[PDB]
């Protein structure tokens, strides 16, 4: 606040990526939280093409928590840095993301599609993340069945309506008669919320 | 070797045929006419073979507008039923463009040759991208497996890459001095012999030829 | 009737113990879920292995943010959820309501401090005494003890348990033959399972501690060929790295408690199977703390 962007970016900037890749999980937070502070007060040009993979790293990290923060530093980025910006550069990630075979990451994808989907607008919130959030629900780990469900239950009343229910009604009420019980609960939770 | 001595001259019919043919003034065939006829509803083979076709006859240096055309849409030639001829002068045309143009093309071409079911795909595997992990070029639609022009195009490419791959190390362990040589040759005699074996494996009879 | 349940794990979070009847029920629910388990619980292969957590709370806190929050990352504890820790009540309360809450997103296996003796002496059973003015809670808790499982084996492959083997076990049958609903004896299978170590060592031998054995690499080579595993996690040692391959990988102890008694100064670990058993450990130091 008192130096400027200027003077910084040109100053600590290499440092504070260099120390982005630190081991400790901790310091890697300190780094994340400030990247919607330094996307208020910088271009989208130079943040793009300087730290917008770099903010891409820090999804697939190993800490559960450097996940989140990242996923909640993509929300605020996406609703300061506009909405086609990240339909060009960060929802390829994410989509690529979804292919990813290790569950975690596929986590990581539901929690993005969670943040994003309040403020990425209608139309792109269905027409992207609707063929990859519907994919994702006959994936075998029980885990990210009952994480697809919570996903629909806080995404529902935000996308169109008539897509709501042709789309989400019945893969939801597939998600009830699952076996696992979690599966069960929160499908029928998600069912409840819609109504 | 294999681009050097493919420059090379082996009867001089070629440049009788450019000097005949390429006379008729049909030069009319424009980068964007190919491109419409590739985007037809049906398939329309006609119209592309005859482009490409003419354009063999085309010198090297005025055949580098063609070059985003054939490459970006060679993936729809995988798709059932495409003659082979179009194939064969597509890698003839590749061949060219790879003697005049070869590392822009080399670029394109593997970000050209994706899954598709990833769509972009991280169309984003430019120059060092690929310097650095020469696999990627394997990382390709599965029906180039069984393709041979455009299978021959990947070897191509795989040769390519990964002698690029070991002068780039090779000048960044130089660079970021300011042992590691020991374990540059481990990583590159891993790389070439991973490669080896992916070919390999690609070589093998799938389930289906098994069937 | 399980918004009670959600409200009870979000107030533990914030490491505020229950009441004396809330416990009560827990056990009572806790008691009705385990039995229902084999000593030999399968588990589906994606979880987070963890090892000893004795009570540190804040560092449980700590895992708990490096591998995710249940129920949407599975874990798996092998015992040691009291004592030498200055919150074995709130923790191994935490564990439990999980447990209640998601069996299926959480294994918790017995540990040799899951004993009444044990408690009573390193002061599970006076920080009950303290904390509830009474040692009513740390009956109820002692007496869940007895139905946690012996040990764990994720995917037919990776077999969790707390301790080492025994002489007297060489077989998966054995264990799942056991009679777990005790207290842990000073000898015989159970108490080798749960307090047995390894070492470099031909065969076997007496352990430094006061029970089980000290087996060998050839012991847990011939083990794991009998019983077709790759893999014999354990928790019961301590690891300043964090975890430790053992025996030509095919033992790793895994320690999931930064520092011990607050004074060791021991770096944590856990392992995280993957949807194909891709293992991962993912270190961490202690929390900070006020
Ligand atoms: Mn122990
Ligand atoms: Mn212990």
């Amino acid at each position: 606040e008192v130096i400027g962007i200027r003077q910084l970016s040109q100053s600590l900037l290499p440092a504070i990526v260099e120390l982005a890749e630190d081991a400790k999980w901790r310091v890697r937070l300190a780094i994340i939280e400030y990247m919607p502070l330094l996307a208020g007060q910088l271009g989208v040009e130079f943040f793009d093409e300087k730290l917008n993979s770099l903010c891409m790293a820090w999804l697939v990290d190993h800490v559960y928590a450097i996940r989140e923060a990242a996923t909640s530093n993509l929300k605020k980025l996406v609703e300061k840095f506009g909405k086609e910006w990240a339909h060009a550069t960060i929802i390829p990630k994410v989509l690529a993301m979804s292919g990813d075979p290790n569950y975690l990451h596929r986590m990581t994808t539901l929690f993005c599609i969670n943040v994003l989907s309040e403020v990425c607008g209608q139309d792109i919130t269905t027409k992207h993340m609707l063929p990859t959030v519907l994919r994702m629900a006959g994936d075998p780990v029980a885990n990210v069945r009952f994480n697809v469900a919570k996903s629909l239950q806080k995404i529902g009343p935000i996308l169109d309506n008539s897509t709501l229910q042709s789309e989400v009604k019945p893969i939801l009420e597939k998600l009830t008669q699952d076996q696992d019980v979690d599966v069960k609960y929160f499908a029928q939770e998600a069912l409840t919320v819609l109504s | 070797v294999d681009d050097w001595i493919c420059e090379e001259e082996i009867t001089g019919t070629d440049a009788l045929l450019r000097r005949m043919l390429l006379t008729n003034n049909a030069k009319n065939h424009s980068p964007k006419q190919l491109q419409e006829a590739f985007s037809a509803v049906p398939v329309n083979n006609t119209q592309v073979m005859q482009i490409i076709e003419h354009l063999t006859l085309l010198s090297a240096s005025e055949l580098i507008p063609y070059a985003e055309v054939l490459t970006s849409n060679m993936s729809q030639l995988l798709n059932s039923g495409v003659p082979r001829r179009i194939l064969q002068t597509v890698n003839k045309l590749w061949m060219v463009l790879n003697t005049v143009m070869p590392r822009r093309l080399w670029v394109m071409t593997v970000n050209a040759l994706q899954p598709s079911i990833k769509f972009v795909r991280q169309q984003k595997y430019t120059q060092n991208d690929l310097m650095i992990d020469p696999l990627i070029v394997l990382r390709c639609d599965q029906r180039v497996h069984r393709c041979p022009p455009l299978m021959d195009i990947t070897l191509h490419m795989l040769n390519g890459y990964l002698l690029a791959s070991k002068a780039y190390l090779s000048a960044h362990l130089k660079e970021t001095e300011q042992t590691r040589e020991e374990l540059k040759n481990a990583l590159l005699a891993a790389q070439d012999s991973a490669a080896v074996q992916i070919l390999l494996e690609i070589c093998l009879p799938t389930e289906e030829e098994k069937a | 009737f399980t918004k009670e349940l959600d409200q009870w794990i979000e107030q533990l979070n914030e490491c505020k113990q229950l009441s004396e009847s809330q416990v009560k029920s827990l056990c009572e629910k806790a008691k009705e879920i385990l039995t229902k388990e084999s000593n030999v619980q399968e588990v589906r292969c994606p979880v987070t292995v963890c090892g000893d957590v004795h009570g540190q709370f804040h560092d449980l806190m700590e895992l708990f943010r490096i591998g995710g929050k249940s129920p949407d990352t599975n874990y798996l504890f092998m015992g040691d959820y009291v004592n030498r820790g200055y919150y074995s009540v709130e923790t191994v309360t935490l564990l439990v309501a999980l447990k209640v809450r998601y069996r299926e997103r959480i294994t918790i296996l017995r540990g040799n401090h899951e004993s009444r003796q044990i408690t009573q002496v390193y002061g599970f059973y006076d920080e009950c005494l303290r904390k509830y003015g009474n040692a009513n809670v740390w009956k109820y808790f002692t007496d869940l003890f007895d139905y946690l499982p012996l040990t764990a084996l994720v995917d037919g492959q990776i077999f969790c348990l707390h301790g080492g083997l025994s002489p007297s076990i060489d077989t998966l049958d054995h264990i799942r033959a056991l009679d777990r609903l005790q207290e842990v004896p000073h000898e015989g299978p159970m108490c080798d399972l749960l307090w047995s170590d390894p070492d470099d060592r031909g065969g076997w031998g007496i352990s430094p501690r006061g029970a089980g054995y000290t087996f060998g690499q050839d012991i847990s080579e011939t083990f794991n060929h009998a019983n077709g595993l790759t893999l014999v996690s354990r928790a019961h040692q301590l690891v300043m790295e964090g975890y430790n391959w053992c025996h030509d990988r095919n033992v790793v102890t895994i320690f999931s408690a930064p520092n011990y008694c607050y004074r060791c100064g021991n770096q944590a670990a856990i392992m995280e199977l993957d949807d194909t058993l891709k293992y991962s450990f993912l270190q961490f130091d202690p929390a900070p703390r006020r």
